[PDB]
RNA sequence: AGUGCAGAAGAGGAGAGUGGAAUUCCAUGUGUAGCGGUGAAAUGCGUAGAUAUAUGGAGGAACACCAGUGGCGAAGGCGGCUCUCUGGUCUGUAACUGACGCUGAGGCUCGAAAGCGUGGGGAGCAAACAGGAUUAGAUACCCUGGUAGUCCACGCCGUAAACGAUGAGUGCUAAGUGUUGGAGGGUUUCCGCCCUUCAGUGCUGCAGCAAACGCAUUAAGCACUCCGCCUGGGGAGUAC
RNA sequence: UUUUC
């Protein structure tokens, strides 16, 4: 999917302080473009399954973080819906 | 044991030498297999590959009967 | 007629059959038999003894037309092809180079069924 | 693409047609009209010809090129649109010379290409060259049988030749229905395959909308009096009581190969193969 | 980044000398319009083939390596021109690594 | 449990183009009484020149050797070549997140072959069907023919001995020997030995089980979590 | 590599 151009760029600015390469605000940020470039992929060659069941894991595995997200500190999670577009 | 062809230290097949290819095939022209040549596997893959881009062109031929 | 002194013969041996052909250096056909053209019926085309009979009939006419040496295509696996070749030898032939052609595909087509007998 | 419509009425049920989705405008120009009649197939003597015509909308003329004379002049494409006449899609093209006429458009054209039209002229989708400088294996309309006149054979929708190889004289080509022609190497054609891949693909479903196009319905032959057709009469359903089935006129319907065959083109034709 | 590339191609025996720079300069050109940082490019040899081709039984050997960015249609366009000409038999692209 | 940093392998998938050999048909040269077939024959083809033989032309399908108890994928499955898009896996490290995990009734997705719709294509192969043989009979095995289908695109059906007939997650319990991809120590030209350590993949074996069969660090052994299923054979995966 | 026990 993206480049690690990108992948250096996304990580800074959605970064709590100075290296935040867990933190699960910068993992939802990735996984966001991540899935918006492989959704590209499945509009392009639309008979790929091998690479939909990616999206599938990524989509799932996000929805999961969103969710832990949720129990613990509910600003920062409209912080980041409001940050990101989503939930619908 | 049985000594493989890489003792030199060359890394890409160079993909043309005639030289370090006539080795791996037969008189007739078929493909001599690993455990004859004694190799490791990828470089048994790596020839394979090669001289299957170089059966296309020209560089050796496919059948030698004529 | 015009000595033509050199050429290429053709076997070719099925299970149930051996024929011969003797062409010039391209060639055109100029003799040929088989072992069924001998007067012979069904399962007796398949000895050896038949084939080197009707090479040898093969000869006598392809050296009535000028024609000492000869290479020999065969074709047909099958069991008599050697003694085609060999009584070819015998009456009067300088064979001095074969070549067995019989052509393997590279898994284009199917055979049929695969008999149950 | 396709419509399907719901079924509301009962001549509604099974109806489709196109989405005019390729059409970009509505306009033809002034320039280019021209008027027409219809005919219902009558004569200058006024009688009945070819069956079946007449009866419908009103319809004109849109004078399309067959030609492409003007060669090294570069040609700007606007417009997709109708013609009532053809099967399909048509352009307008604008010579950079300040030239308006319209070009029938093949697939895979968009507005604002341009197509060239020289003896040398690079090879893509809409370009016009003599039939020397086209390399073998590609597809082509327009085909001119006869050098000046412009285009006769294939033009309508959804259709295609190939190149099967060239002599010094004459030039091979592979036309549809399986054939296999001589033609002559100084004749245009234009590369690629026609617009409309889908008029077989419609249902007409009323008998009106087959009215619309000019049609006339067509009496079977069985039913008529014995004296207006030779199949005709018979009290009750009757069979066809002669042997080979007849047109109105003679002529058995299925079987007759009627090409004349002693013609002039037996030395060009190789493998009339559907016909 | 880029990729780099072995562009290798079968020229005709009967062609002349000059025909032979035009075409060499011609592909270059085509290559060189669309965004391809040509690097260098020698001539392999004046060889045979190890079986017959079209009609022909001997061929001249070109070599051209270009890196580009794989978004860049640099390639396509000799794609589609070199197996359209006369004297171009056949030429093969490789990734070089 | 994750993510960054650094490497490695691979028939994992879609789109586009291209190569050689072979079978059949066409055209032309030579060539004449046979060819093919079987346990044995015969239907069939050949004097309107077959088979065979040499040169080109056409067209569709499958990819010889490489090839292996190899590899890849959750399963179905994936082997000519090249390029474009793209998923997953493993090895060192632990600076980063601080339990974010497992299993998952209904729900959603995928799913060998056969079959259905619409449009293409059709070289071999061959259900239905025709003819020739065997038999007491032969709608079959054997032989000569021969369509739908097998291929492509876009939809449909959702089934198998889809099997390791062994559900998923995790920890513990003698060894021995080959292989696929890695990573460290020294002899070291070690890149050609050996020692240590990760994973998959075979095979022989001890405690332990089991009705024996056999299983046995890749448990059918020792234990926790969660889900599905069984209760004599028929009636039947049938009736409603 | 013919049917039958």
């Amino acid at each position: 999917a993206i480049s690690q151009e990108r992948k250096n760029e996304i990580i800074k600015e959605y970064a709590r302080h100075e290296g935040d390469t867990g933190s699960p605000e910068v993992q939802i940020a990735v996984l966001t473009e991540d899935i918006n470039q492989l959704n590209e992929h499945a509009r392009t060659h639309k008979k790929d399954h091998h690479s939909y069941r990616g999206l599938m894991k990524k989509i799932g595995h996000r929805r999961n973080l969103l969710a832990y997200l949720r129990k613990t500190d509910i600003q920062r999670y409209r912080e980041l819906i409001q940050r990101l577009g989503l939930r619908r | 044991k049985v000594d493989y062809i890489a003792a030199n230290h060359i890394e890409y097949i160079d993909y043309k030498d005639t030289e370090l290819l006539k080795r791996f095939i037969s008189e007739r022209g078929k493909i001599l297999p690993r455990r004859v040549t004694g190799t490791g596997a990828k470089n048994q893959r790596k020839l394979t590959i090669a001289i299957k881009r170089a059966r296309i062109m020209g560089l050796l031929p496919f059948v030698s009967d004529e | 007629k015009k000595n033509i002194e050199s050429g290429v013969a053709h076997i070719h041996s099925t299970f149930n059959n051996t024929i011969v052909m003797i062409t010039d250096t391209h060639g055109n056909a100029l003799a040929w038999s088989s072992a069924g053209s001998l007067g012979f019926k069904g399962s007796k085309k398949s000895t050896p003894f038949a084939a080197q009979m009707a090479a040898e009939a093969a000869t006598k006419v392809a050296m009535e037309h000028g024609l000492k040496t000869v290479d020999v295509t065969v074709k047909g696996p099958g069991s008599g092809r050697e003694a085609a070749i060999r009584s070819l030898q015998a009456t009067g032939l300088e064979v001095t180079a074969i070549r067995d052609v019989t052509p393997v595909p590279h898994n284009g087509c199917r055979p049929p069924k695969r008999r149950r007998v | 693409a396709i419509k399907k419509y719901k079924p509301t009425t009962n001549g509604r049920r099974n109806m489709t047609s196109s989405d005019f989705a390729e059409i970009t405008t509505s306009t033809p120009e002034k320039s280019l009209l021209q008027p027409l009649k219809n005919n219902a197939g009558r004569n200058n003597n006024g009688r009945i010809t070819v069956r079946h015509q007449g009866g419908g909308h009103k319809r004109q003329y849109r004078v399309i090129d067959f030609k492409r004379n003007k060669d090294n002049v570069a040609a700007v494409v606007k417009t997709i649109e109708y013609d009532p006449n053809r099967s399909a899609n048509i352009a307008l093209v604008h010579y950079e010379d300040g030239v308006k006429a319209y070009i029938l458009a093949p697939k895979g054209l968009e507005v604002g290409m341009r197509l060239v039209s020289g003896p040398e002229a690079d090879i893509k989708v809409g370009n016009a060259l003599p039939l020397e400088n086209i390399p073998v294996g590609t597809v082509i309309h327009n085909i001119e049988m006869k050098p000046g006149k412009g285009g006769q054979l294939i033009r309508s929708a959804g259709t295609s030749a190939q190149v099967l190889g060239k002599e010094g004289k004459y030039v091979l080509i592979r036309l549809n229905s399986g054939e296999v022609r001589m033609i002559l190497a100084t004749c245009r054609a234009t590369i690629g395959s026609v617009g409309n891949e889908q008029h077989e693909l419609i249902n007409i479903g009323k008998a009106g909308r087959s009215r619309w196009m000019r049609k006339r319905p067509t009496v079977r032959g069985s039913v008529m009096n014995p004296n207006d057709h030779p199949h005709g009469g018979g009290e009750g359903k009757t069979p066809i009581g002669r042997k080979a089935p007849v047109s109105p006129w003679g002529q058995p319907a299925i079987g007759y190969k009627t090409r004349n065959k002693k013609a002039k083109s037996d030395k060009l034709i190789v493998r009339r193969r559907t016909k | 980044q880029d990729t780099k590339y072995e562009i290798m191609y079968i020229i005709r025996p009967n062609i002349d000398e000059e025909a032979k720079t035009a075409l060499v300069e011609r592909f270059d050109t085509i290559l060189k319009d669309n965004g391809a940082e040509v690097i260098e490019s020698k001539d392999w040899e004046k060889r045979r083939l190890a079986y017959e081709m079209n009609g022909f039984r001997e061929g001249i050997y070109h070599i051209v390596n270009v890196t580009s960015p794989s978004t860049a249609g640099a390639i396509n366009e000799f794609d589609r021109l070199a197996k359209i000409n006369d004297d171009i038999i056949r030429h093969m692209i490789v990734k070089v690594e």
